[PDB]
RNA sequence: GCAAAAACA
RNA sequence: GCAAAAACA
RNA sequence: GCCUGUUUUUGCU
RNA sequence: UUGCU
RNA sequence: AGAGAAAUCAAG
């Protein structure tokens, strides 16, 4: 039972007490320096005495015990006669373990499982790829940091070991570890390791944890484009001379992340200041659980959008200039690229710009498209020189016009017009590539032609392809080159959401909206818009409703805000929502005459939830299309949403919102639970190293459902007393507000 | 007694492709190895590789989230090979192996994160297990005879 | 970063160019402490407005140019010293934010503003609680409260009470006399200030110079040098005996032997035959360990340090000198390039019997045919057999080295052929060893059958004529000391092999690379100097004595050969690049070949390599 | 949380369940495959399956000679029996009449 | 767990051909079996009276 | 795992 | 964090 | 006997 | 006591 | 003797 535990634990105590009356009166923190003291587990060389080590008389140094006998068939097996008790004392042969493969004392099924799972793991996981054909191509290595091996969840640092204590140690963990915590991760990691930890001691146990949830990247040469994403087959899939060629789909959710990046930052490019926008938006918006911050800080990705928003959140991004199919990295430069601001107007009057971007001064880049790669070095818009290495007859055509289009060396199509007046920089784009895919003449007149034979640039653009003439300062790399930064590069968010890496002599360009093309995909599972200002994103009416209805009623200002936006015709930042939810009718002036009465009757309604959701209800019709030709009728006591068959009730009696005396449920999901877990949030109120005066809450959880005014945490031997958080704002809100009339007070 | 392991003189089961796979999973998997003695090498209680003091071992969503037990490394082959038979330090050291040890049994919350708890070692200690002992769910005449005999 | 996670982010920012936290005790911590403070002031002033303007405003962080600004259409003004943080319109009243230690004793401050003093627990004074309303002490107290977790959570309590209260140790100082003692041995304070203009001069340097030709490293001249290794080599051979045990195989080899003196040296007496004989018949009845015997003092040299002392004393004469050590020089004998002719003989058996690994995928299949390829290229060689030899006595003897003993041990070579008849190389005999190191010598007798006797060769070996069932052998019989680091190494003699497996993969998988396919039995030709002359060469011969060479090698490692191979890189490397008509130039001094020329002594293996690299042409045109 | 394990359904693949209740209740009928998924289709089963096999062949070709086991009566048909026939509230049953021309 | 009320989810795995969830997607047709007996019934009533 | 004559996965 | 092993300077 | 720095591979706390 | 091709 | 190479081992 426990108490077999606990008298272990107190009488572990006593003799720690007693056998050392010192090494105890120290602090307890000092525990991060006296547990460094491993000494006596020290020996010369291991390597040197295996083979003597295993065949002296009695090798094997094991505790006594019955289960192995004397003496077995002829053989003596343990000797166990000279001073048997004395610990790890007694010693047996070299066979005991053979002796004990066979005729021993067998375990269940279930232990045998729990041991071998994280290999099993592994075994599965190899003998699950499909093994493809080898190809052997003289490949040239590109040396980056690879995951060593996959993990049931991506987890930041940070949060890992907070995570690990949610797992393991909850009762030992304050609300804040509990928030700062992958909830996902956590519940996979106490189904993994339950029957895990009956087998492995609990260091052991947080090893595997944390193996399991940790990336611990580690640098390796990987082929272009054929990366397994993990080291952990890259011994048998690459080798410097072949590669297997294994199919694998992307299995992540980091598709869904960037296109939920990509919507906001295309919802947030539209309003004044799109970043403050954007950043406040990224402030309230959770997926799962997980607030948003986190979880870009957990998917540190090679997308546009991802990488703007992480940028957006502080952090950085692994993202590099990309046209098309072949990918840039400046390797130094004198300048950063600048941008000219090339007008072509239609008329004196009308005029339209396609502003482009080139080099001022000496630059080198790097590039590479499929198995091409190299660089070139240019000085301002001349070429100077080309190194390629690619395989034998490929055809050069899209790395050039990428590299002409990324440097704009070629000038039909840069500093002038093609012809007839482009009509936007989509066009005049597909038309330089479109006109330029049939005429490679002009990179020819660019670098001429050289009499020599041994370059291997053809004229037709082909590798090492024999011919009469080859292109000039086009020639095989001669040593391997790749990009490589020393210094951690710190990245700015400028307006327009333009993601800028900041070089010596300036700021040079990374990402760039408003020229990212990406198709509408999934939005990520467990997505919660209903932050603020942007909930027309979702594509089903269903949430969307719920979204909103959500932000209504569990805040009492942003109900009030939208009831006032929502009669007067004013600014509402889900004016979409409400148009989108409501088909065409002719019911507004009624609602807007009832929330008349219902404002002037009880002006203090803004407190009730059931008011909160009638107010909702009547300014969601309100301002909903109002039909041209059909008179103004009565305000229905339900309605139906638009292209779906779901009905929303006045007095919330079926459908979206069901509002019982015990509890309100919207959507299927109970908002609110009258008496025990109140709307709004606990704040931490004293940390204290002796037990207050409240109730002691085995964990985080068990608490945040009772629902008490008051109860206390431990952690390390320090109290926590949460109580409530009766300020109707929130702390961000706080300083945002201070922070914007501080700046407007200064324009002022 | 049959092989059935690399250092039981069988025929080896790591190949090239097969470096980073353990031997007795990898021998699992492929039917080299079956169940009968999957279950005595991986016996947790082994005479073989049986550790000297009694662990500790976490309980994931259970009353008791502390059980200590005796313990044995679960694969018998990972034995220990015996020795040939700064002094007083020595010693020293082996008395700050007996705080650390106690101290992560009672704080399995340093285990993870850096020590911060307040106080002495002996208080903080004393406080820990006055707090364990007061969540054991045990019925209260068990707690008091159980710190009265706390040092 | 460095943020606190508490921290809001647009605070953290905004106080990076407040203050110069570099200066200041605690910069880190001071700066976390001022964002404490100017989140407490957002906190005071959230969403409060008294006639449609915040009711609060907040001096702090600000420009002072606007606080003027504003300062004066209040009717007030405030010193540079101290600004108030915020102020109140509704109330019309200056509040500064304080954070101390003890609220219990607290006195007001400067008539100026009235201070909002707050605890570290989030407590507020008396007069600051009554001010505020309820809901901002709440916010207040939890943000001090999730700022006190942070820092009881990273161990800073010291260093935060130590900033709020404001004695500010500089966390470093160096004393008086402790100055003094760092000054002693330089010409500068503890933080130099030199009275000189920074400046860089122009120095008139040297002219770099063309490496136009090669080094030609220098040949020494003197005796050629003996056989200086542990076992013979190529001479080396075994006796065919009946299978069994290495008891049984020692019982029918000296039951029916019959041995002959025919050459004595100096080095090793003839008389220590008989320990031999004895330590045959010590292990022909299961004993590997025998007691002494008298010609054991001669063979092992027992309590021979004794003697040479006392032998030196009696001699000893003159006046105390310096050590002025010397090692002799020798030339190339001619006996290497016998050892590379032989050593490559083709043999009955494979001599490399290793377990094939496992086969599962595609690569691996590839990958073991390859190593079977190398493995019958270079198995049926005498390397092999010589590579099994050495291993074989090297792990037998290291094996017994592990103790003190007084007694003589013998260490039987034995190996076996697939056909499980006895191979019998030799016998080595452990002396009295008693090692408290690792790197001293311990005595040993190393008995073994050669194939052909060279007096110029083997100048140390006392040669015996061995008569076995009407079969003539030969027997080395040489006293020698050796080291158990040494002894360990050759035990894992056979990782000598991967080296020229090395170069037949690359030249293999390259080959393979090139067309897009393996093929696996390719044997280009190789081209190399020969005999001065660019000739043609199969690879797999190429290999093999490839290994032969790496084998020598191995056995001949000492001092000299580690310096010749460190610094024959550089000159490996000059010629590689000069083959591609690549420049080399040198540095004013530059003379590479001296630091390869200091290690050619007497190693016959570094003489052989030198030779070889004279040979080669060392002007490329 | 689960009350009975078995190993031909892991328990994991609850957590594919609840990936598909949230997801068709925000619109979204199908959803994107999960690591859970894997181990819930037999997904890359085949080449697992002939791999291994591969890996572990021994012996030489024979026939097939395909068996199927004889397993007696189950206990439970009886109650299966039984219990189809229990009383309903409601009739189950929705088919459109017919319209009636004729007697 | 719903609204306090307990219930049991089973989980299988498993795989089937389209034919054989096109012909379970036509099942009703399995109440034609049993009627015809009844309606036999019916009309031996009627076989005994001609009075239905 | 689904089947039932090696199929699908 | 500790212990062992290896390579490089 | 067996320094410092960096990297790498294991296992244990 | 003693068996690596 | 010897090993060895800038000075040691060759026991008490
Ligand atoms: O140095 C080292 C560190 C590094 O690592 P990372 O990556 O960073 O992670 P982490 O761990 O988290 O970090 P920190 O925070 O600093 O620490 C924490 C804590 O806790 C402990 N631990 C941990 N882990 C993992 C562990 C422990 N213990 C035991 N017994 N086991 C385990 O596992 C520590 O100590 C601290 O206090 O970190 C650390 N580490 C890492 N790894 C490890 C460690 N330690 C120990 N062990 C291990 N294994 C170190 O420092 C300290």
């Amino acid at each position: 039972e426990s108490e077999c535990t606990l008298r272990a634990l107190v009488e572990e105590y006593n003799g720690a007490c007693k056998e050392a009356p010192k090494e105890m009166s120290k602090q307890f923190t000092d525990y991060n320096t006296f547990k460094r003291y491993t000494t006596s587990k020290k020996d010369h060389a291991p390597q040197m005495r295996l083979v003597y080590s295993v065949r002296k008389p009695w090798p094997i140094s094991m505790t006594p015990s019955k289960e192995i006998p004397l003496v077995f068939n002829g053989t003596k097996l343990k000797d166990t006669i000279l001073d048997l008790g004395e610990s790890k004392r007694t010693r047996a042969n070299i066979v005991v373990p053979d002796y004990w493969s066979k005729y021993g004392s067998q375990t269940s099924l279930e232990v045998v499982n729990a041991i071998l799972y994280a290999e099993d793991l592994k075994v599965q996981r190899f003998f699950s790829t499909e093994w493809g054909e080898i190809r052997y191509g003289r490949m040239l290595p590109f040396r980056k940091p690879v995951q060593a091996c996959p993990t049931i969840e991506e987890v930041n640092p940070a949060s890992i070991p907070h995570t690990l204590l949610q797992v393991f140690c909850p009762q030992y963990t304050t609300l804040d570890s509990k928030r700062k915590a992958h909830m996902g991760a956590v519940e996979k990691l106490k189904r993994v390791m339950e029957p895990i930890c009956k087998v492995q001691t609990q260091e052991s146990a947080v090893h595997i944890a944390r193996s399991l949830i940790d990336s611990n990247k580690k640098w390796l040469p990987t082929v272009v484009d054929h990366t397994p994403r993990t080291a952990e087959m890259a011994h048998f899939l690459c080798s410097k001379y072949h590669y297997v060629h294994t199919n694998t789909q992307d299995l992540s959710d980091t598709r869904s992340i960037d296109n939920l990046c990509g919507e906001l930052v295309k919802r947030s490019l539209k309003c004044r200041c799109p970043k403050e926008t954007l950043v406040a938006n990224l402030d309230k918006i959770t997926i799962q659980g997980r607030p948003m911050r986190e979880v870009l800080a957990d998917h540190d990705g090679e997308l546009p959008y991802l990488g703007i928003c992480r940028v957006a959140m502080g952090l950085s991004t692994h993202h590099t200039m990309k046209i098309r199919s072949t990918k840039f990295s400046i390797l130094n430069s004198d300048h950063p690229r600048i941008e000219v601001k090339k007008v072509f107007s239609l008329s004196p009057d009308v005029q339209v710009t396609i502003p482009y971007r080139r080099f001022k001064g000496k630059a080198k880049v790097y590039f590479q498209n499929d198995q091409i790669q190299g660089y070139f070095s240019c000085t301002d818009r001349q070429i100077d020189e080309i190194k390629i290495s690619a395989p034998k007859n490929a055809p050069l055509l899209e790395p050039l016009l990428d590299i002409c289009y990324y440097g704009s060396f070629i000038e039909p199509g840069f500093e002038q017009t093609f012809g007839f007046y482009p009509a936007g920089k989509r066009e005049f784009v597909d038309s330089f590539f479109m006109h330029h895919s049939k005429d490679h003449k002009a990179f020819l007149i660019h670098m001429g032609l050289d009499k020599d034979l041994s370059l291997p640039l053809s004229p037709e653009l082909n590798w090492k392809e024999p011919a009469l003439s080859k292109v000039c300062r086009v020639t095989e790399l001669d040593s391997t080159v790749q990009p490589y930064t020393s210094a951690t590069r710190e990245f700015v968010l400028g307006e327009t959401l333009n993601v800028y890496t900041q070089h010596e002599n300036g700021l040079e360009l990374l990402i760039c909206p408003t020229e990212i093309r990406s198709t509408r995909g999934p939005l990520p599972p467990g997505t919660n818009l209903s932050g603020s200002e942007f909930i027309d994103i979702y594509q089903d009416p269903f949430s969307r409703a719920k979204s909103l209805l959500k932000s209504t009623i569990l805040h009492a200002e942003r109900c009030k805000e939208f009831v006032g936006n929502m009669l007067e015709e004013y600014q509402d930042p889900a004016e979409t929502t409400v148009q989108s939810l409501v088909p065409i009718n002719t019911w507004g002036k009624s609602a807007k005459r009832k929330l008349q009465e219902e404002i002037t009757s009880d002006p203090d309604w803004h407190q009730c939830p059931r008011k909160r959701a009638k107010m909702s209800y009547l300014a969601i019709i309100a301002g909903s299309i109002q039909d041209r030709d059909k008179k103004q009728t009565n305000v229905p006591r339900a309605f139906m949403l638009r292209g779906s068959q779901i009905e929303y009730d006045m007095k919330a009696t079926r459908g979206l919102v069901v509002d019982t005396t015990n509890r309100i449920i919207v959507g299927g999901e109970t908002v609110l639970r009258e008496g025990k877990g109140g709307p709004e949030g606990y704040v931490q109120t004293g940390v204290f190293e002796e037990q207050p005066r409240c109730y002691l809450v085995d964990t985080p959880d068990h608490g945040l459902s009772m629902g008490l005014s008051r109860f206390c945490v431990h952690s390390q031997g320090r109290y926590f007393q949460y109580e409530k958080k009766i300020s109707i704002w929130e702390e961000t809100d706080n300083i945002k507000a201070t922070i914007d009339s501080q700046r407007d007070l200064k324009r002022r | 007694i049959t092989p059935l392991l690399t250092n039981q003189g069988a025929s080896p089961v790591h190949s090239f492709s097969t470096m980073h796979l353990d031997e007795v999973a990898l021998r699992r998997h492929l039917g080299l190895l079956d169940e009968e003695t999957l279950r005595r090498i991986l016996n947790p209680n082994n005479p073989v590789t049986q550790k000297g003091d009694p662990s500790m071992f976490f309980r994931i969503e259970n009353k008791m989230p502390q059980i200590m037990e005796d313990y044995s490394v679960p694969s018998c082959f990972k034995y220990t090979l015996s020795r040939n038979r700064h002094k007083a330090l020595l010693n020293k050291e082996e008395r700050y192996q007996r705080v650390t040890s106690i101290i992560n049994k009672l704080f399995p919350e340093v285990l993870i994160q850096e020590a911060s708890a307040p106080g002495t070692v002996r208080e903080s200690l004393k406080r820990r297990l006055e707090l364990v002992v007061e969540r054991s769910d045990l019925d209260e005449e068990r707690k008091k005879r159980i710190l009265s005999r706390i040092f | 970063t460095d943020r606190p996670d508490h921290i809001d982010s647009r605070v953290w920012e905004l106080s990076e160019t407040q203050e110069d936290w570099i200066t200041q005790v605690h910069g880190h911590v001071r700066r976390v402490v001022e964002c404490w403070k100017y989140t407490i002031c957002c906190l005071i002033s959230n969403m409060h407005t008294h006639r449609g303007a915040p009711q609060y405003d907040v001096f702090k962080w600000q420009d002072r140019s606007t606080i003027e600004w504003i300062c004066s259409k209040k009717k007030v003004q405030y010193p540079e010293r101290d600004t108030p943080d915020l102020y109140d319109n509704e109330r019309a009243v200056a509040y500064k934010v304080l954070l101390v230690s003890d609220l219990s004793d607290h006195s007001p401050t400067s008539g100026i503003y009235h201070d909002l003093a707050f605890n570290l627990e989030g407590e507020a004074e008396e007069s600051c609680a009554l001010v505020l309303r309820g809901s901002q002490l709440q916010d207040i107290k939890g943000f001090l409260c999730r700022a006190l977790e942070w820092v009881v959570s990273n161990n800073l309590t010291q260093e935060v009470v130590e900033t709020i209260s404001g004695e500010a140790k500089l966390q470093f100082s160096v004393g008086t006399t402790f100055r003094t003692l760092l000054k002693r041995d330089t010409d500068w304070d503890v933080i130099p200030t030199p009275r000189v203009e920074p400046n860089v001069p122009r120095i008139e340097g040297r002219r770099w110079t063309q490496m136009k030709k090669l080094p030609l490293l220098k040949e020494k001249e003197g005796p050629p040098s003996p056989w200086r290794a542990l076992l013979l080599g190529a001479d080396s051979e075994y006796i065919v005996c009946p299978p069994g045990t290495d008891q049984e195989a020692i019982s029918w080899i000296h039951s029916q032997s019959e041995i002959e003196c025919i050459r004595e040296s100096k080095s090793t007496p003839a008389s220590v035959i008989t320990c031999l004989t004895s330590s045959l018949q010590s292990f022909a009845e299961g004993n590997p360990v025998r007691s002494r015997i008298h010609e054991d003092i001669i063979a092992f040299g027992i309590n021979k340090k004794q003697e040479k002392k006392q032998s030196a004393s009696s001699s000893a004469s003159g006046e105390w000198k310096r050590a002025e050590y010397q090692v002799e020089e020798m030339s190339l004998p001619p006996w290497v390039e016998e050892e590379m002719v032989l050593l490559r003989s083709d043999q009955e058996d494979n001599w490399i019997e290793l377990e094939k690994n496992a086969i599962y995928t595609e690569v691996d299949g590839v990958a073991e045919g390859l190593v079977d390829k190398y493995i019958e290229i270079v198995g049926r060689t005498k390397v092999a057999s010589v590579i099994e030899k050495w291993q074989i006595a090297a792990t037998r003897t290291f094996s017994q080295l592990h103790t003190d003993r007084s007694r003589i041990t013998a260490c039987p070579i034995i190996t076996r052929d697939p056909s499980g008849n006895c191979q019998f190389w030799g016998m080595v005999l452990l002396g009295p060893h008693h090692v408290k190191r690792d790197t001293d010598n311990a005595p040993l007798l190393i008995a073994e059958i050669m194939g052909e006797d060279t007096e110029e060769k083997y100048p140390k070996h006392s040669v015996f004529s061995l008569k076995v069932e009407e079969k003539q052998f030969l027997l080395s019989l040489k006293i020698t000391s050796f080291s158990r680091n040494k002894l360990y190494t050759f035990s894992n003699i056979r990782r000598v092999l991967i080296q020229p497996a090395s170069i037949y993969s690359q030249v293999v998988l390259s080959r393979a690379a090139e067309n897009n396919s393996l093929n696996l039995e390719v044997n280009p030709e190789i081209q190399l100097y020969l005999e001065g002359a660019q000739r043609g060469m199969t690879l797999y011969q190429w290999v093999r004595m490839i290994l032969c060479l790496e084998f020598l090698m191995a056995i001949y490692n000492n001092p000299q050969m580690e310096g010749f191979l460190a610094n024959m890189r550089r000159l490996h490397m000059s010629r590689h690049a000069m083959m591609e008509r690549r420049q080399v130039f040198l540095p004013f001094g530059s003379r590479p070949e001296d630091k390869v020329n200091e290690c050619i002594i007497n190693n016959p293996i570094v003489a052989y390599l030198a030779k070889g690299w004279n040979s080669m042409p060392n002007v490329y045109y």
